[PDB]
């Protein structure tokens, strides 16, 4: 087991930094904490530990290995802490930025410095840890990396205040424990006996190996997701949604854990998963190719037996050097457009003749059809509901309530590798894993063989019981307002072009952009529910950069601007994002809602695309122009004087809308006729006047008459 | 062969459906108005062989007052150095002038200009008119609302599409036309929707790009080859599956309504380097007549 | 062979109309792009439909006329009535006199028990203005062209004297039809001695 040892020895080889910031190098330190515990004293785990830099390093040991990996992830105050990946992101344009985080967590930009006593704390429940809890083994890396990323997260990987300390602790040691055993797998491919003499013995061995193209960019998309999702009928689709969505993002997971699985590669090689999306770095060996093509091969023949067309999964690998992801050369970025591009003409060209031929081979027509997704060619049960269709309804009413997702032999929604996917909680979970063994199951959010998904859940219908019954549906229940749907749907801007050129050729590496991954990855799949608290909101998706929301349209409209601020605060004003907001009668059809929020979404991606839509195409407006020129400055002014109305002003607002849609100038003598004949306020007449007055403050007038209109209804 | 210009104005809005009653699409494909033209036919008792064996017609494509839009090609497109996201905008693009078609071709169009592109559309307005049903109140029931989701042109908009033919041909599309005027096209007919005036023309513009040669091939129209070649068609390819369904509209098909077999068609625009003739596939289940569904190649030559 | 005859007119409204369907109390069903007052077509036909219901007691002519999707005798609809829209005229002549398209309408509610007035606002189209109908009738057989003209008339008649849409025992949606003309669009089929209303 020398790949475990290395896998061991690389996630932990920088353990001792935190011990040396807690009061030799920090090789010895590390050596001396990891020979406190008996099942790490293993010799490849320790020499890498301790055997990792140049001054301090059997000529076949996995300490070289560690050292070249730790030189190609990384590229003295002890209390610096750790700086904001924003603060270098697009600063060729918006400047750098000094944002740190404080000892999820916001950076707050303020002056701050990480105690000793901290680090006391921190290495005191990592002693815990490692004897209690953590043990070494094939099966039980997962559960130390995951450990790893609950404590190293917020951690600077290195104090030294020359440079930029952007990457934590836990991202430079995933970084290398990935490089290390993409490197071991290389190495082994090559029948590379000797070590020292293949990468350290020279310093011309060692530039010459930072010369081979030794790893490999694998990225894989899933397409048809929208309308796998969203394009569903029936009064049931409501219920549904969420299931659908989390079948996705689940069949997602396990599709990157079977091709991990394949290489005999952990979690720490997944550089970002997400969105229907993933990009991974795999050995450049023969064996990773083959086994790229064998899983191509065997999922699109899975992809298209359950689902034919609707869904699809492309995958685009592209050979890479060591100089490429040090961006030694300024090739960086050239590597991921690239890998772009390819999954471009991969997803371009997506069947075989065959498959093609087999598709138009039809024998029976559709007869029976299912209510949802309109499905025919699967058999249709009674009730008209086709079998995915039924494992999804199934998977509700266990996914609300049972927070363990079980991938087994037997479940409900079926999975590659004729597996099935099922909910249960601690008992179910350990029994599927009892019964049969290669059975997987992952935890939802739970802090530290559980591999833990970080998905957005949040559904405000499950808090209340009487509420749980009808999920969405509920959320047009009120006592004033009108029973409508609000439909949020978030992009971040430029997020490509971010990655791709927004972070300066000084500071491009594979460290850099894993770090600013795992910082959006965590926003969107778990501050989602921090920010929604207490909103009468369900997050259908949340992931990647895309954001979907459904609640009620003024809950929905107010945590859309709390979301903006929220972003602007985690970004540090490096990232901007585009939304659009629809309002929509219950029982409208769920694809209708989709598509025309979608419609507004991309109405709102348009010129500087930093804009929100509402309601229609004619109401695209910033988002300090929403919050601040139309609710904070119209709205609550006219809401406070037409409370005291009798009727609360609901026909005189219903004038007010007829007379401002026309554009005459007698009318707007009308206007001024009704202002006077309103009894409020006459600085407030005045103030309506005006802004009738003005362009581009007559429509924030009407969007506030609007909202106050529906704010009062029945 | 004389490719003729066939323009569709449209008095009401449309409901052109992809999978529902609520779907909004403000174009069809070469299948619906040869199916539309079949229905036709028969209705005037004409024959069959000259759209089954020598009509060659494309997708209904937008035009507006200044340009006819042509489906985009699938072509391979180069960005800027450090654009990633401005892919996206190519991505979005759906329809080209065909002046700036060629443009297009040779990669002379920026990701501000593809933007540009796709918002200078000026098709129409896709809307969705809720209606109710009240045939169970008066059997002590309830009202059923429902949705139709329509599409209604701007005044000088429209849609417009190419026909390849003999004379013969020609002149029967012509009738067939004349009669689809009133017929319409689209969902609900008889519910008003649909009715258009179409005009019949010949068309240089569109004659100045179909008598150009190049080294790849862009489909007109929703096509798909038999097997043979199929085989040697597909190499270096860049498409796009659609999966065509519906049920059959016909009176003397069965009993009670059913579907139709499933079928798959490449989109318009997608590139081959292979010319292929398409044929007109036959998705009917042992019915009482063969359901036609029309999937040969118009094709428009290019250079990339 | 095959004919359809075209039979063109103006809708006149009688008494406020109003077809549900910015923020705007109980609105009218509107062009989307126009903004302009329309009848639906789905409206006309449903509401002919069941006034020759009520006349002839489905029955077989209400499956010929407006078309039957019962399982085994699937009946195509003979009559395609298009939706109505706002009349160019009565554009011009509301466009002058400086006359909305559409009222507000201010009803009240006198409650049986404690006998207040709830208020309720609607819209209707003003009684000034004229809709351009336009019916497609498909001759599928010959011989049933008088049948199915003498219902139609039936149906116009009951139209006439009935509403259109919204609430018409209370005084809405009463319409007149003007048939402006009846030509034979396709085929052969002689139109002259037809005629409507
Ligand atoms: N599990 C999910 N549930 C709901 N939405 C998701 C989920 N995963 C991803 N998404 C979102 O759904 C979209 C995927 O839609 P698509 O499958 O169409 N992928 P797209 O890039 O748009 O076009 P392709 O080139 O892949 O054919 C993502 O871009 C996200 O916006
Ligand atoms: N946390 C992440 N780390 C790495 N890649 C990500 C992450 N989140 C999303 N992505 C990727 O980010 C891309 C977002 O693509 P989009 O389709 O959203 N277009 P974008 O580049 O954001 O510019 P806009 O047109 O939206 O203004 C996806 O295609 C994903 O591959
Ligand atoms: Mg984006
Ligand atoms: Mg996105």
């Amino acid at each position: 087991n020398k790949k475990l040892e290395l896998m061991y020895g690389s996630l932990l080889h920088d353990i001792g930094k935190i011990v040396y910031r807690s009061n030799g190098t920090h090789s010895k330190i590390g050596s001396q904490f990891l020979n406190k515990f008996k099942p790490f004293q293993l010799s490849g785990i320790v020499d890498s530990v301790s055997y990792h830099h140049y001054k301090e390093l059997l000529d076949d040991s996995v300490a070289y290995i560690t050292y070249i990996a730790d030189n190609i992830a990384s590229g003295f105050d002890k209390r610096a802490p750790l700086a904001s990946i924003f603060n270098v992101v697009n600063s060729e344009t918006k400047g750098l930025a000094n944002y740190t985080y404080s000892f999820y967590r916001y950076p707050t930009d303020a002056k701050k410095e990480y105690t000793s006593s901290q680090y006391a704390a921190l290495v005191n429940k990592m002693t815990d840890d490692l004897s209690n809890k953590l043990k070494v083994g094939p099966d039980s890396f997962s559960s130390l990396l995951q450990w790893t990323e609950s404590l190293w997260s917020y951690i600077p990987s290195s104090t030294d205040t020359n440079q930029v300390m952007d990457v934590s602790l836990y991202d430079h040691s995933k970084i290398t424990c990935a490089i290390a055993s993409c490197i071991y797998d290389y190495l082994t491919e090559m029948n590379c006996v000797n070590y020292r003499k293949e990468l350290f013995s020279p310093y011309e061995k060692t530039k010459q190996f930072y010369q081979e193209d030794v790893f490999l960019l694998v990225s894989l998309d899933m397409s048809g997701i929208q309308d796998f999702i969203y394009n569903i009928s029936g009064s049931k689709a409501l219920k549904s949604l969420r299931s659908r969505s989390f079948y996705l993002e689940t069949m997602l997971e396990s599709l990157v854990d079977d091709l991990l699985s394949d290489l005999e590669l952990s979690r720490a090689n997944l550089l970002y998963t997400g969105g229907g999306h993933a990009y991974l770095l795999l050995p450049n060996t023969e064996r990773a190719r083959d086994v790229l093509a064998s899983f191509e091969g065997e999922m699109k023949e899975w992809f298209i037996k359950i689902f034919k067309t609707d869904l699809s999964v492309a995958i685009a690998y592209k050979a890479c050097t060591g100089e490429d992801l040090m961006n030694s050369n300024g090739t960086y970025s050239d590597l991921w457009q690239t890998v772009s591009r390819k999954l471009s003409d991969k997803k371009a060209h997506k069947y075989s003749l065959n498959e093609i031929k087999l598709f138009n081979s039809t024998i029976h027509a559709g007869t029976q059809e299912c209510k949802e997704c309109l499905r025919s060619d699967i058999d249709i049960s009674e009730d008209s509901l086709c079998k995915i269709c039924e494992g999804i309804i199934a998977i509700s009413n266990d996914l609300r309530d049972y927070s363990f997702f079980v991938v087994s032999p037997e479940g409900k929604v079926p999975l590659p590798r004729n597996r099935y996917l099922s909910v249960e909680n601690q008992d179910g979970a350990e029994r599927k894993i009892k019964m049969n063994k290669e059975t997987r199951i992952y935890s939802k959010n739970q802090p530290f063989l559980v591999t833990n998904l970080w998905m957005c859940d949040y559904d405000f219908s499950t808090l209340n019981p009487e509420t749980k019954k009808q999920g969405i549906a509920s959320y047009v229940n009120r006592e004033v307002g009108i029973p409508r749907l609000g439909v949020l749907r978030a992009d971040i801007d430029n997020l490509g072009t971010t990655f791709i050129k927004g972070i300066p050729e000084q500071y491009r590496s594979i460290s850099r952009t894993a770090t600013l991954s795992r910082q959006l990855s965590m926003f969107f799949k778990f501050e989602l529910s921090n920010i929604l608290k207490g909103a009468r909101i369900s997050v259908i998706y949340s992931g990647g950069d895309d954001l979907f929301l459904i609640g009620a349209w003024d809950d929905v409209i107010s945590k859309a601007l709390v979301l903006r601020k929220a972003f602007t605060r985690f970004s540090a004003g490096k990232l901007t994002f585009s939304a659009g907001i629809g309002m929509y009668p219950v029982k409208y059809p769920i694809s209708k809602m989709a598509s025309e929020t979608g419609v507004l979404e991309d109405l709102a991606k348009r010129g500087e695309k930093n804009q929100v839509a509402l309601w229609n195409d004619s109401k695209v407006f910033g988002w300090s122009q929403l919050e601040e020129q139309i609710l904070k400055e119209k709205m609550i002014p006219l809401q406070e004087a037409l409370t005291n109305s009798q009727e609360h002003g609901k026909s005189f607002l219903y004038k007010m809308l007829e007379l401002l849609r026309n554009e005459d100038q007698i009318n707007i003598a009308r206007l001024a006729y009704l202002l006077a004949r309103s009894s409020l306020s006459e600085e407030l007449t005045q103030s309506i006047f005006a802004w009738s007055q003005n362009k581009q403050q007559k429509v924030e007038l009407i969007t506030a008459i609007e909202y106050l209109v529906y704010q009062i209804r029945e | 062969l004389v490719v003729k210009l066939v323009k569709l104005t449209f008095k009401s809005p449309v409901h052109f459906g992809m999978k529902r009653l609520s779907d909004s699409n403000h174009t069809i494909a070469a299948d619906t108005l040869f199916s539309a033209l079949i229905i036709e036919a028969l209705q005037q008792q004409l024959e069959l062989s000259h759209l089954l064996n020598n009509l060659v017609i494309t997708d209904l494509f937008p035009y507006n007052k200044t340009s006819y839009f042509l489906p985009k090609p699938l072509i391979r497109i180069e960005g800027k150095k450090g654009d990633e996201s401005g892919y996206k905008a190519f991505k979005k693009l759906t329809y080209i002038p065909v002046e700036n078609y060629s443009e297009y071709l040779r990669g002379e169009i920026d990701s501000l200009e593809a933007s540009k592109i796709a918002e200078s559309l000026n098709l129409g307005k896709a809307s969705l008119s809720t209606k109710v049903s009240l045939q169970a109140v008066d059997h002590n029931g309830e009202s059923e609302p429902y949705s139709v989701g329509n599409f209604t042109f701007y005044p000088e908009s429209g849609l417009y599409f190419l026909a390849k033919g003999n004379a013969d041909t020609i002149g029967q599309l012509e009738i067939l036309m004349h009669a689809l005027q009133y017929s319409g096209i689209g969902g609900k007919r008889s519910a008003g929707y649909g009715q258009f005036r179409c005009t019949i023309e010949d068309s240089g513009k569109f004659d100045s790009l179909l008598s150009q040669t190049g080294n790849i091939a862009i489909l007109l129209s929703s096509a798909m080859a038999s097997d043979e070649e199929l085989v040697d068609c597909l190499e270096d390819a860049r498409y796009l599956l659609k999966k065509r369904t519906g049920f059959v509209q016909s009176k003397t098909y069965a009993d009670q309504l059913v579907k139709k077999k499933d079928f798959y068609a490449f989109s318009a625009g997608s590139t081959f380097y292979q010319k292929f003739n398409g044929k007109i596939f036959d998705v009917s289940d042992n019915g009482r007549h063969s359901v036609y569904r029309y999937a040969k190649a118009f094709w428009l030559e290019g250079k990339i | 062979m095959y004919s359809k005859i075209r039979i063109v007119g103006k809708i006149d409204v009688l008494t406020g109309l109003h077809i549900g369907g910015g923020a705007i109390a109980s609105p009218v069903v509107r062009d989307p792009y126009s903004r302009l007052p329309i009848i639906p077509g789905s409206s006309i036909k449903g509401k002919m439909r069941s006034l020759l219901a009520k006349h002839i007691g489905d029955a077989p002519e209400i499956l010929r006329l407006f078309g039957s999707s019962q399982k085994g005798a699937i009946q195509s609809s003979r009559l395609q009535i298009s939706d109505a829209f706002f009349s160019k005229a009565s554009q011009e002549e509301f466009d002058k006199k400086d006359l909305a398209y559409t009222e507000t309408k201010f009803e009240n509610t006198i409650s049986r028990l404690t006998a207040v007035a709830n208020p309720r606002q609607i819209e209707r189209v003003t009684r000034g203005a004229s809709f351009d109908f336009h019916i497609i009738y498909n001759v599928e057989n010959i011989n049933e062209v008088m049948a199915d003209f003498e219902n139609i008339k039936t149906a116009i008649h009951l139209l006439e004297n009935d509403y259109l849409g919204g609430g018409g025992t209370r005084g809405n949606g009463r319409i007149r039809f003007v048939i402006d003309s009846i030509d034979t669009v396709v085929g052969d089929f002689d139109s002259s001695n037809l005629s409507i209303k």
